[PDB]
């Protein structure tokens, strides 16, 4: 297969600013018929791929002219003159000159917005769950930016590395924030041996960890 | 006005065959173009699998042995994927497609020997207090298989301040959570309920979130 390598791999851009993405092929994309079968596609979160550009620089008629493609041979570029909210997603290049057609691995465009502090909530395991022999402590960290966040759990003052599962949402279309859930799962008997459970978030919106906690005694 | 629509199973067992259907409308598959199956793996990478040409000939990616075939029913204007001997590596979103920028909505396929299993639904209610004008409640949905589950809150009348998180694997089954944020003036004085639907097991669970 013809390798298609995209750069950069992720990109954060402010609405109204330009962006550029590069695609490099392991060999020339010129077909013997003289055309160069290189396309660019966008996939918005939870949707299908959409075609932006075909034959290197032709604009799909459903797509606005803020998108332009250039290049030749093995080197190709997509440019966005001016980024809009709707341009959030993953961009892919594609070649259909050589068999089998190949796609590049994708470039993720995120919308840069103002820093936003997470709203952090902590929840004790339900009694229902405890009857299964298991216990899950749940921590929500909602509507924050930038995405990078470190969440640490403590039990009676000590960091608990294992038993933690995290899930992140994709960037929100209305306010451009991210949210995350972190879950500490223990056995009921382990859960019932300790008093203080804490979720601590490190995030650039505070100079200390953002902390929520509860005590099993109540 | 070309549209493409994939359909077929959510879940296939390892070693079995996967069969999907693409129903094409607004254009006849015998009148031109090649008609393709592609797939997207977790991690977002895309592979072309094969096509059926309008003449009826077929071409397949070398990477899929002879374990892929594509056929068609020109009377119903449908073409079909069959992938045999499937493995965990074939777990993916499958898209039918045509040149000119036309893709189906995609259909997700998991390949596992794990059994369909209905969810437990646990309520998330806060410990012993804070002042603030908004409160966050949630639901924990645990130990179901396969994807998807739907979560709504009070039958959907609460949609505004909701976050439902992508499911994660946990002991070979899925666990997700959802949170909802409402005015403290309304809870606990009014009921908030999470409604959970797991279609694979034909289950709906309502869980009321009760204080303490
Ligand atoms: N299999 C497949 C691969 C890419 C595409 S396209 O949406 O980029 N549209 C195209 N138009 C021309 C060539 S590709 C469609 C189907
Ligand atoms: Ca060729």
């Amino acid at each position: 297969d013809v390798v298609m390598t995209q750069t950069p791999i992720t990109l954060s851009v402010t609405i109204g600013q330009p962006a550029s993405i590069s695609c490099k092929s392991s060999q020339s994309l010129l077909d013997s018929d003289g055309k160069t079968y290189l396309n660019w596609l966008l996939q918005r979160p939870g949707q299908s791929p959409k075609r932006l550009i075909y034959l290197v620089s032709k604009l799909d008629s459903r797509v606005p002219d803020r998108f332009t493609g250039s290049g030749a041979g093995t080197d190709f570029t997509l440019k966005i003159s001016r980024v809009e909210a709707e341009d959030l997603g993953i961009y892919y290049c594609w070649q259909g000159t050589h068999f089998p057609q190949t796609f590049g691995g994708g470039t993720k465009l995120e919308i840069k917005r103002a820093e936003a502090a997470p709203t952090v909530s902590i929840f004790p395991p339900s009694s229902e769950q405890l009857t299964s022999g298991g216990a899950s402590v749940v921590c929500f960290l909602n509507n924050f930016y930038p995405k990078d966040i470190n969440v640490k759990w403590k039990i009676d003052g000590s960091e608990r590395q294992n038993g933690v599962l995290n899930s992140e949402t994709d960037q929100d279309s209305k306010d451009s924030t991210y949210s995350m859930s972190s879950t500490l799962t223990l056995t009921k008997d382990e859960y019932e041996r300790h008093n203080t459970y804490t979720c601590e978030a490190t995030h650039k919106t505070s100079t200390s960890p953002i902390v929520k906690s509860f005590n099993r005694n109540e | 006005d070309v549209q493409l629509r994939e359909s077929g199973p959510d879940l296939v067992t390892p070693s079995q065959s996967l069969s999907l259907t693409c129903t094409v409308t607004g254009y006849s598959i015998t009148s031109g173009y090649s008609w393709h199956w592609n797939r997207q793996f977790p991690g977002n990478k895309l592979e072309w699998m094969g096509y059926i040409h309008y003449s009826g000939s077929t071409n397949y990616n070398p990477s899929l042995r002879g374990r892929i075939s594509i056929t068609r029913d020109t009377s119903k204007n449908q073409f079909f994927l069959q992938l045999n001997s499937v493995t965990t590596e074939d777990t993916a979103t499958y898209y039918c497609a045509r040149y000119g920028g036309y893709w189906g909505q995609g259909t997700s396929v998991t390949v596992a020997s794990a059994a369909t299993t209905p969810p437990s639904v646990y309520p998330l209610a806060p410990g012993g207090g804070a002042t603030n004008s908004m409160v966050t409640l949630g639901c924990l949905v645990k130990g179901y298989f396969p994807e998807p589950v739907t979560v709504t809150w009070n039958s959907g009348s609460l949609s505004g301040g909701v976050h439902t998180f992508p499911a994660v694997l946990q002991s070979d089954l899925y666990t997700l959570s959802s949170s909802v944020t409402v005015p403290s003036s309304t809870w606990p004085s009014e009921t908030v309920t999470c409604n959970v639907a797991h279609p694979a097991s034909s289950t709906k669970v309502d869980k009321k979130i009760v204080p303490r």
